[PDB]
C-alpha cells in the first residue's frame, strides 16, 4: 500500500454528476469517451441486474485500458469483487482451462452475510437449582431452571435457564469462579478458561486463566461477512476440519485444485437462494478482468461462450491490444483482435485512442506528483518531447532515475540535464532495435 | 476369494541396501530436515553459544563426589591391582571424551527455520 | 435403580412448553448440583527480603522472593537457622 | 432483492410456445420465428418425452446468432426438473484428469437418471409430553415414553433405547412437530406448534409456529430416491466416491463398473424396482470436439443406456480438429450419418423487432416507437446481440439522464459509445501500424 | 451395489533366511497406523 | 518477543495426573510450580524427567528440551541421537525472548498452504 | 568438449580420464536423453547430476557395542538409566544405556540371550537374532539363531566413506522416522522426485563448509560426463549456461 | 481340457534346429530353411551362453515374413528357463510412469539375473495332535515311515494359531521363518513318506531390477507386481551394483547374463537409441537382439532418413542378420509343420495349391488359411482338408492384395482417401 505501483494515481473516474468526463480528474486525462462508457458499465454493475455481459476494451499499448479497468473497481468500491485475471493463467497443471475460468467467475459472484450475534459473557457467580415443590412422581426432587449468576466488570447479571442445560453444565466441567459464555441461537455453555484472579504467580497454567470479560454481560452485535461463491465452492470440495480419515487424507496428501461438479455448485446456488429469501444474506456481483484476452487458446473463447450466456455469470471485462493476430491454438486463423468473432458478437468493443502531447504531460506531471517528485517545467517539457518519439511509459519510468540522480548531485528537483543524462544512460525499445538492427551479425540468432 | 501371491526370493536380496554401522558414517550431522520442529532459534543462538560443556567442566563433575542429599521441605589394599585400574580410568577417560564428542556433534547445527518462526508464520 | 427422569409438559399459558428434571435420589442431586461456595482470591504474597511481589517459590525454605540475590539471602538464613537450631 | 439467477442472454425463453399439433406460434413463451427449427426440436422433445429410443443425435446448425442456442434453452425449460438435461460445452471434455472418451461416457451418463420408488410408514404428530429416565451412573438401559398428537388422534409410545438415543440428539422437546420413519429411525424436526417458556432466559426469538398436522398419526407415503448413473458410477467406484461427487477428481471409472451398474440396473427395471428417466446431453459448439471424440460418439449412442444427444455448430465445409480434414460442420461424415440436422433460418426485420420487445419486457425497459425502429435498423447492420447489450446500455443511459422512456437519443448515444465488430475492425485498420502482431 | 469380481490379500515376500528385524518393524508399523485410524474410518462401514 | 521460563528440572510430582508440582532452577534460583491438567499432559507427553533443561512459554505452554544436566550418575555408555549435556542455565527462571529472522513472502505461502507446509520448502512439492 | 566423428574414442578417452583420476574422484556418467523424466523437470536432472559429480569425504570413528544380552535391567528413579550386559567370545562388558535407548530396546524385542548391536553415536539397536546357544531350548521355533560375535563388545573403526552433495540433498529432502500420523502415512506414499529447493541446497552448503572448516570434512569436486549432449534441447543448453558459471560447479 | 497356453503364431517353434557344429539342419525343431540366419542365431547364442563378452547388440533384419520373430522364438527357446529372456515391443517404452531412458533401464537389468544358493530345513508332515495351553504347546507330526513330537516356540505357536491347522491337514513348515502352508488333508494329498525334516537347496534367480525394486522402499516388492516404480534413484542401482559385485567376488553369488529382445525397434525414438549406445557399454549389460523390416525409413523423432529406422552410431555397434524369402519346398515344409501343429491332415493336392497361394500373396496368409480350411472340412462332416474347401476359405476370407483391388474399385465409399 505504501509503495508505489503504475496506477496507484487512479483513484475513480473522474466523471461529472451527468456521466460527462472530466478532461482531468480522479487521477485520469483524455480518455474522455472511454471514460464515459467504463461509467455508463459501472451503473450497469451497480444496477445488479444482468448477468454474462461482457465488455472489452480496446486500443494500443499504453492507452490507459488497465488504468480504466481499475479505475472501474475504485468506483465500485470494495463491496463489489473485482477479480483480476491474466489470460496466461488458464494453463494450469493441475485443473483444465474450463475449470479456471469457472472457478474465476465463481470468485466474481459475491455474496454478503448479515446476522446478529447474541452471546452471554460473565464469571459464574451464582449456581443454585430452582426446585419445585410438588416433585413429580412422589419420590425425589425435581428442578424447573438452574440459576447462573454472571459477573462481568461494569454489571452481574442473573439468568433463569432452561433445566437441560445441567448436561452441558457438567460436561464442560464448569464450576463457580468459571468464565463462561452462552450462545442464545443455541443454548450451549462453552467454558472460556477460569478467571485470573484465582490465579497466583506460582502457577504454571497457560490458556487456563483468563481476564474478567469487559463490557456488559449481554453482548449482542451485527457481523457482516463477504463471501464468494468460489470460496463456498472450495471449502465444501476439499472440506477442512473434519475428525474422519478422509480429512485426515486431505491434511496428509499435497494440495490439488479439482474440478468442482455441477452438483455441488447447483447445491451451493440453492443454499444461496435460501440464504437470500430468508433474508439472512444480499448478493454481491462483483466484475471479472480478464487482461491480455488474446493470450486465451480457441478451447477458452468456446467455454467463454457458454460462460457468458449463463444466467449467474459476473459482468466481464476483456481487454487486447492486438490487431489481425492469429487466435492461439489454432493454424492461421485471423481475427481483429485475436478474438474469435463468436465471442465479439458477444462483447462491447471500448476504443482506448493514442495520447496528445498536452495529454502526455499532464500523465507525466500527475505521476511526479504521486511519486513525490519535483519536476521543472523545462525538464518536464523536454521529457514531454521525448514521450513525443518513444512511448509514454518509457516517460514516466524516466522519472525516478532522473529523481535519484537530482538526489545524489545534491538537487530538490529535476532539471534538463538530469534528464538528458538518464535518456543517454538508458535506451528505449526504439534505440536498442535500431542498435540491434546496426549489428544484426554480431548477436545471437 | 483368492489366496495371496507367495512371492520367494533368496535371503541375501533382502541384505543388498543395508551397511554394517562400522561401515558408514553418521548421516545425522547433515539432518536438516529433521530439526523443524523440534529445535528452536533461541537453542541455537542463545543457549547453546553460552551453556556448552567444555571438557574441563565434564571432567571436574565426573571426578568430584556425588552432591550432598538435597534437604527436606520445611515450612518457613592386598588384592588391589593396578592394571586393572589403570584400564578403568582409560575407559572413564574414553567415555567422558566420547560424552563430550556427541553433546557437541548433536547440538552443532541450527534450524534453518526454527520453531519461533514457524510458529509466527503459521496463521490460524 | 437410581434415575434422572427429564420431563417435558405442555401446559397452558394459549399453549406454552416447559421442561423439568427429577433426580430419584438427593445423592445424584447434590453430585451434579453441589452448591459450592465461590472461591477465594488468593493472598498476593510478597517478598521478604525485597518487599517487591513475590515471582518464585524456594521450595526447600516454602519462602516467595522475587530476586536473585533475595534466593541467595534466604539459603543463607536457612543455613544459619540449621547451624543454630541443629 | 436479486437472486443468484439474473437476467441473461436466454432469460426471457421459457419454452418453445408450441401449440397441440406441435405447430409454432409466431411469439409465445420467448420464442419469435425459426418455425422449421422449433418444430424439428417439438418433435425431438415428444421423442424424448417418450423415452423409448436410445442414442438419437440432432444437429443445430446455422449462421451464428439465428437461435440454436435460445433452441436448446426452449428445449430445456420444457423439458422440466423432472427430466435431465445435461448441458456443456465441447471444450470441456479435454481434462486433464481423464481421458477424453471417459469424460464424454461421463457427460452421457450425467443425461441419465434412475428413479427407486418405495413406500414406507411414517409417524407425524404434536409431541405433547416426552419423559427419559436413565441410569443416574454407569451404563444402563434407558426407558422412555413419548406423547403425540394430531387434530384426531392421541398415542402414547413406549419407547426403545435407540429411539431414546435419536430422540435425545434430536432434542425434540413438547410442542415439536416430528417426523419418524420407522425403519430407519430416523427423525426430522419441521417446526414447533407453538412456543417455549417466556420465563426461561437465553432462548432467542420465536420464530412462526406451524399447524399441527391432521389425519392419523401412522400414515404411508411414497418415498421416491433419484439418482443419474453418472452418480452410481462415481460412488461405486471407490470408497471415496461420495466426496468426489462433489469435488470430482473421479479420474477413469473402471468399465467392470459401469457393465456391473448397466446389468443391475436392467434387472432393477426387470424386477419393477426402478424406472430409467432417460434425458438430453447438449454440447454446445461440437466443433471443438477433436477425431477421436467424434469416433467415441459414433459408438457411444449405440448403447442402450445413451441418451437423446442434441448439438450446436455454426461451422461450415471446416477442419476437423486433429487432422487436416475438411468436413461439414467439422463433423466427419460418418458422424453425420447418424444424426439429423436441423436448419435455422436468418430473422426478418419484424421478426428482430418482435425479439427486441421481448427482450426489453424482460429487462423492465420502455422504448419508444421510433427507438425500436432505430434499434431494429442497427441490428440488421451490425448484429442482433450487439442490439440487446445496447438495449441496456441505453436503459443505463435514460435513467442518468432522470428519464423514463428511451427515446432515439438515448440509442444513438450509446451507439457512439459502444462499438461493434465493424466499426472496431474499421478503426484497427486506420491505426493498424499501432496494433501489435500483423 | 458393485462388488469387484475377485479378492485377493496383498502379495507375500517370502525369504528363507530374512532380516530379523524386518517382520517386527512391518509388524509394529501396522498396527500402530491401525490404532491410530481404524477409529476414523467407522462412518465408511456401511459403504465398505 | 516472548516470555520463558527458562531453567532444569529438579523434581516432578503428580498426585492422583490431576494436580502436581514441578520444581525448576537455576544456577542463582530455584523454585516450585503449581501445574494444571494440561501442563500435566505436555510434561508426560514430552516425557520430561529429572536434570533436564527446558524452557516454557508463558502464554503457549509449549515445551521445548535444550539438554540435559551432566552428573556423576549420568554417564552413559551410549547416547540417543537427540539427546546433548548442556550446562544449567544462570540468571533469572523467567527471560524474554527476542527472535529476529528474515523470511520472504513465498516462505510464508509455502507455510500456510498446508498443515506441514514446511516440509515443502525443503522438498520444493509446493 | 569432445567432438570428433564416431567410432573416435570421445567416450574412451572419458573414461581414461576417469581411470587416471582413481575410484576417489565422482566421475558421474549421463546420457543427454536422461533428462527427460516424468517426476522433475528437466533443469532439475541436470542440478541432481551436478551435485552428484561434487563429492565430500569425511573421516570418522564409529563406535558399536555388540553382543549377546546377559542381562536388561532398566532403573528406576520414570527410568534413570538402563544396565545391560553383553557377551562376546572375548569376554563380557557391563554398560549404562541413556534411557532413550529403552524405547528402541523395547521395539526390538530385545531380551536376555538376543544377540544386538548398539550404535554408540545414534542410540540405534538391531536385534540380530538369537544366540545359537539357544538353539536347542525348543524343537520348533520361528527364531533366526546366529552366531556369537567373535570380537570384543567394544569396537572402534575409523573410516573414511566418500558422500556426493546429491546425497546430503535427498536426505534432506523428506523426513525420516517420525511416530506423529502424519509422518507414519507418509511413509506409505510413493517415493517420487522433488524439485529441492535452492534454499536448500545453500543450507546444505553452510554445513558442509562449516564442517570443512572444523577439519572433519574434505571436497573432491570431481567431474560430470554427458555423452550425447545433442540429445539436450534448447533449454537445457540456456540452464548449462547458468550453470556453468556457478562457483560451486564441477567439471 | 483348455489351457491358457493355447496354439499361437511361434506354438511349433522349438529351437533353432542346428547339430553340434552350428551347421543347419533342413528342417529340425520347427525351423525350416534360413540356414544363414539359423547360424549367426547359433553363434549368438554360443557367445550368450559363454558369458564373457557384454553388452553385445545383433539385429535381424529383413522382409516381413522371414521368420525374424521365428528365429527370436527359436533362440529363446534354445536357452532355458535359467536364463532371462525379456521381451518387449518397442512401444512398451512409452510410459506415463516413467522416463523412457528409465523403461530401457529396467527392461536392460530385467536381462541380468543373480543365481543364490542357499540352504533351508522344511518340515513335511501330517498333523496328528495339536496342544496349546495358557505360552506352551506340543505339535505331534508323522510321515509313513516316521513319527515325532514337537516342543514348540511362542513364534511357532502363534504361527500355527494364525494358520488354523486341524489334525489330519498335511502341511509344510519353514523352520526359520514359520512360513506354514497347507497343501491339503489327507484320509486330498497322500502322506509323505520320507524323512520329516529335510535339508533342501534351494535356488534362486533374482533380477538386478528385482533387487532394486525390493529394495527401493519399505514393502517395495509390491511394484514388482503394480508398476508404480516411479524412477529408480541412480544412487540405489550403483549401490546394488556395487553390492552384486562384492557378491561375485565373495562367491556368494553368480551372474547370468540374459538376452533382452525388442521386437519391432524401429517404433523407438531418437532418444531410446542414443540411450541404447551408451547402455550398451556397461559391463552388467544383457545381450541385445533387435528385429525391423524398415528399409531406408525416418527415424522417430527426427526428419532424418536412416537405413532400419536406426541411427548410424547404433548401427554400427550391431551385428546385422539377413533373412532371404522362403522358397516354395521351405513354404510347404512350413505349412507341413504348422499343419501337424494345429492337428490338420491335408492331400497333397490341398498342400500344393496352400504352398501356390502362399507364394503367390504371403506365407501368413496361408498359415490363416490353414484354421480356416479345417473348419469349413468340419462343416461339411469331412476328415481331411481338400482343394475346394482351401478355395473356399480363400473366397471367403480375402487377403491384402484383392482387399486393396476391391476397395480402390469402390475408392468413394470409403472415407479420407488420400
Ligand atoms: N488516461 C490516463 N490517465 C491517467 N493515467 C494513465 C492514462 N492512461 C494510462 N495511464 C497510466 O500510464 C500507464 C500506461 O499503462 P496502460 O495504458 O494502463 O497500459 P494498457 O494500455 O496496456 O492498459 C499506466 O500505469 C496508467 O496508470
Ligand atoms: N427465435 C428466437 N426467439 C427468441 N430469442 C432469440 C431467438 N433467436 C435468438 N434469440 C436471442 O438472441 C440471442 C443470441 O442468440 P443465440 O441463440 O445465442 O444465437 P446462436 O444460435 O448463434 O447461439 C440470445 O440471447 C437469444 O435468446
Ligand atoms: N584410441 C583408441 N585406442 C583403443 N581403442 C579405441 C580407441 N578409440 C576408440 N576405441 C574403441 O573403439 C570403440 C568405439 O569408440 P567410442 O569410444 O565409441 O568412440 P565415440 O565415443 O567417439 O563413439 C570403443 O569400444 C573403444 O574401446
Ligand atoms: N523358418 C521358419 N520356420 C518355421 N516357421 C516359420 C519360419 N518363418 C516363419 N515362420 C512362421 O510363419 C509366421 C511368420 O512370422 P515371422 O516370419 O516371424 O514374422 P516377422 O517377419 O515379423 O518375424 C510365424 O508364425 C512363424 O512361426
Ligand atoms: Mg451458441
Ligand atoms: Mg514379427
Amino acid at each position: 500500500t505504501q509503495r508505489i505501483a503504475s496506477h496507484s494515481h487512479v483513484k475513480g473516474l473522474g466523471l461529472d454528476e451527468s456521466g460527462l468526463a472530466k478532461q482531468a480528474a480522479s487521477g485520469l486525462v483524455g480518455q474522455e469517451n472511454a471514460r464515459e462508457a467504463c461509467g455508463v458499465i459501472v451503473e450497469l454493475i451497480k444496477s445488479k441486474k444482468m448477468a454474462g455481459r461482457a465488455v472489452l476494451l480496446a486500443g494500443p499499448p499504453g492507452t490507459g485500458k488497465t488504468a480504466l479497468a481499475l479505475a472501474i473497481a475504485q468506483e465500485l468500491g470494495s463491496k463489489v469483487p473485482f477479480c483480476p485475471m491474466v489470460g496466461s493463467e488458464v494453463y494450469s497443471t493441475e485443473i483444465k482451462k474450463t475449470e479456471v475460468l469457472m472457478e474465476n467467475f465463481r470468485r466474481a459472484i459475491g455474496l454478503r452475510i448479515k446476522e446478529t450475534k447474541e452471546v452471554y459473557e460473565g464469571e459464574v457467580t451464582e449456581l443454585t437449582p430452582c426446585e419445585t415443590e410438588n416433585p413429580m412422581g412422589g419420590y425425589g426432587k425435581t428442578i424447573s431452571h438452574v440459576i447462573i449468576g454472571l459477573k462481568t466488570a461494569k454489571g452481574t447479571k442473573q439468568l433463569k435457564l432452561d433445566p437441560s442445560i445441567f448436561e452441558s453444565l457438567q460436561k464442560e466441567r464448569v464450576e463457580a469462579g468459571d468464565v463462561i459464555y452462552i450462545e442464545a441461537n443455541s443454548g450451549a455453555v462453552k467454558r472460556q478458561g477460569r478467571c485470573d484472579t484465582y490465579a497466583t504467580e506460582f502457577d504454571l497454567e497457560a490458556e487456563e486463566y483468563v481476564p474478567l470479560p469487559k463490557g456488559d454481560v449481554h453482548k449482542k452485535k451485527e457481523i457482516i461477512q463477504d463471501v464468494t461463491l468460489h470460496d463456498l465452492d472450495v471449502a465444501n470440495a476439499r472440506p477442512q476440519g473434519g475428525q474422519d480419515i478422509l480429512s485426515m487424507m486431505g491434511q496428509l496428501m499435497k494440495p490439488k485444485k479439482t474440478e468442482i461438479t455441477d452438483k455441488l455448485r447447483g447445491e451451493i446456488n440453492k443454499v444461496v437462494n435460501k440464504y437470500i429469501d430468508q433474508g439472512i444474506a444480499e448478493l454481491v456481483p462483483g466484475v471479472l478482468f480478464v487482461d491480455e484476452v488474446h493470450m486465451l487458446d480457441i478451447e477458452c473463447f468456446t467455454y467463454l461462450h457458454r460462460a457468458l450466456e449463463s444466467s449467474i455469470a459476473p459482468i466481464v471485462i476483456f481487454a487486447s491490444n492486438r490487431g489481425n493476430c492469429v487466435i492461439r491454438g489454432t493454424e492461421d486463423i485471423t481475427s481483429p483482435h485475436g478474438i474469435p468473432l463468436d465471442l465479439l458478437d458477444r462483447v462491447m468493443i471500448i476504443r482506448t485512442m493514442l495520447y496528445t502531447p498536452q495529454e502526455m504531460k499532464q500523465i507525466i506531471k500527475i505521476r511526479a506528483q504521486t511519486e513525490g517528485i519535483n519536476i521543472s517545467e523545462e525538464a518536464l517539457n523536454h521529457l514531454g518531447e521525448i514521450g513525443t518519439k518513444t512511448t509514454l511509459r518509457y516517460s514516466v519510468q524516466l522519472l525516478t532515475p532522473a529523481n535519484l540522480l537530482a538526489k545524489i548531485n545534491g538537487k530538490d528537483s529535476i532539471e534538463k540535464e538530469h534528464v538528458e543524462e538518464i535518456s543517454e544512460l538508458f535506451y528505449d525499445a526504439k534505440s536498442s532495435a535500431k542498435i540491434l538492427a546496426d549489428q544484426q551479425d554480431k548477436y545471437m540468432k | 476369494i483368492t489366496p495371496g501371491i507367495c512371492f520367494s526370493t533368496a535371503s541375501l536380496v533382502l541384505r543388498a541396501t543395508d551397511v554394517h554401522p562400522l561401515q558408514r558414517i553418521d548421516m545425522g550431522r547433515f539432518d536438516l530436515i529433521g530439526l523443524e520442529g523440534r529445535v528452536s532459534r533461541y537453542e541455537a543462538d542463545t543457549f547453546l553459544p553460552r551453556h556448552r560443556l567444555s571438557r574441563r567442566v565434564l571432567l571436574e563433575v565426573a571426578t568430584a563426589p556425588d552432591p550432598p542429599p538435597r534437604p527436606k521441605p520445611v515450612k518457613m589394599s592386598p588384592f588391589y591391582l593396578d592394571s586393572l585400574e589403570e584400564k578403568r580410568k582409560r575407559q572413564r577417560s574414553e567415555r567422558l571424551e566420547r560424552i563430550f564428542q556427541l553433546s557437541e556433534a548433536h547440538g552443532a547445527l541450527a534450524p534453518v527455520y526454527g520453531t519461533e518462526v514457524l510458529d509466527f508464520c503459521t496463521l490460524p | 435403580g437410581p434415575i434422572i427422569t427429564y420431563h417435558s409438559v405442555t401446559v397452558p399459558l394459549a399453549r406454552c412448553s416447559r421442561t423439568f428434571i427429577t433426580f430419584s435420589d438427593d445423592a445424584t442431586f447434590e453430585e451434579w448440583f453441589p452448591q459450592g461456595r465461590p472461591p477465594k482470591v488468593p493472598v498476593r504474597e510478597v517478598c521478604p527480603v525485597t518487599h517487591r511481589p513475590a515471582l518464585y517459590r524456594d521450595p526447600v525454605t516454602d519462602i516467595p522472593y522475587a530476586t536473585a540475590r533475595a534466593f541467595k539471602i534466604i539459603r543463607e538464613a536457612y543455613k544459619k537457622y540449621i547451624t543454630a537450631h541443629g | 432483492v436479486t437472486r443468484i439467477e439474473r437476467i441473461g442472454a436466454h432469460s426471457h425463453i421459457r419454452g418453445l410456445g408450441l401449440d397441440d399439433a406441435l405447430e409454432p406460434r409466431q411469439a409465445s413463451q420467448g420464442m419469435v420465428g425459426q418455425l422449421a427449427a422449433r418444430r424439428a426440436a417439438g418433435v425431438v422433445l415428444e421423442m424424448i418425452r417418450e423415452g423409448k429410443i436410445a442414442g438419437r443425435a440432432v444437429l443445430i446448425a446455422g449462421q451464428p446468432g439465428t437461435g440454436k442456442t435460445a433452441i436448446a434453452m426452449g428445449m430445456a425449460q420444457a423439458l422440466g426438473p423432472d427430466t435431465p438435461f445435461t448441458a456443456i460445452a465441447g471444450s470441456e471434455i479435454f481434462s486433464l484428469e481423464m481421458s477424453k472418451t471417459e469424460a464424454l461416457t461421463q457427460a452421457f451418463r450425467r443425461s441419465i437418471g434412475v428413479r427407486i420408488k418405495e413406500e414406507t410408514e411414517i409417524i407425524e404428530g404434536e409431541v405433547v409430553e416426552i419423559q427419559i429416565d436413565r441410569p443416574a451412573t454407569g451404563t444402563g438401559s434407558k426407558v422412555g415414553k413419548l406423547t403425540l398428537k394430531t387434530t384426531e388422534m392421541e398415542t402414547i409410545y413406549d419407547l426403545g433405547t435407540k429411539m431414546i438415543e435419536s430422540l435425545t440428539k434430536d432434542k425434540v422437546q413438547a410442542g415439536d412437530v416430528i417426523t419418524i420413519d420407522k425403519a430407519t429411525g430416523k427423525i426430522s424436526k419441521l417446526g414447533r406448534s407453538f412456543t417455549r417458556a417466556r420465563d426461561y432466559d437465553a432462548m432467542g426469538s420465536q420464530t412462526k409456529f406451524v399447524q399441527c398436522p391432521d389425519g392419523e398419526l401412522q400414515k404411508r407415503k411414497e418415498v421416491v430416491h433419484t439418482v443419474s448413473l453418472h452418480e452410481i458410477d462415481v460412488i461405486n467406484s471407490r470408497t471415496q466416491g461420495f466426496l468426489a461427487l462433489f469435488s470430482g477428481d473421479t479420474g477413469e471409472i473402471k468399465s467392470e463398473v459401469r457393465e456391473q451398474i448397466n446389468a443391475k440396473v436392467a434387472e432393477w427395471r426387470e424386477e419393477g424396482k426402478a424406472e430409467i428417466i432417460p434425458g438430453v446431453l447438449f454440447i454446445d459448439e461440437v466443433h471443438m470436439l477433436d477425431i477421436e471424440s467424434f469416433s467415441f460418439l459414433n459408438r457411444a449412442l449405440e448403447s442402450d443406456m445413451a441418451p437423446v444427444l442434441i448439438m450446436a455448430t455454426n461451422r461450415g465445409i471446416t477442419r476437423i480438429r486433429g487432422t487436416s480434414y475438411q468436413s461439414p460442420h467439422g463433423i466427419p461424415i460418418d458422424l453425420l450419418d447418424r444424426l439429423l440436422i436441423v436448419s435455422t433460418t436468418p430473422y426478418s426485420e419484424k421478426d428482430t423487432k418482435q425479439i427486441l420487445r421481448i427482450r426489453c419486457e424482460e429487462e423492465d425497459v420502455e422504448m419508444s416507437e421510433d427507438a425500436y425502429t432505430v434499434l431494429t435498423r442497427i441490428g440488421l447492420e451490425t448484429s442482433l446481440r450487439y442490439a440487446i447489450q445496447l438495449i441496456t446500455a441505453a436503459s443505463l443511459v435514460c435513467r442518468k439522464r432522470k428519464g423514463t422512456e428511451v427515446q432515439v437519443d438515448d440509442i444513438k448515444r450509446v451507439y457512439s459509445l459502444f462499438l461493434d465488430e465493424s466499426r472496431s475492425t474499421q478503426y484497427m485498420k486506420e491505426y493498424q501500424d499501432a496494433f501489435l502482431f500483423n | 451395489f458393485v462388488m469387484p469380481p475377485v479378492e485377493a490379500p496383498p502379495p507375500s515376500l517370502h525369504a528363507c533366511h530374512p532380516p530379523p528385524w524386518l517382520a517386527p518393524r512391518q509388524a509394529a508399523f501396522q498396527e500402530q497406523l491401525a490404532s491410530e485410524l481404524w477409529p476414523r474410518a467407522r462412518p465408511l462401514h456401511r459403504i465398505v
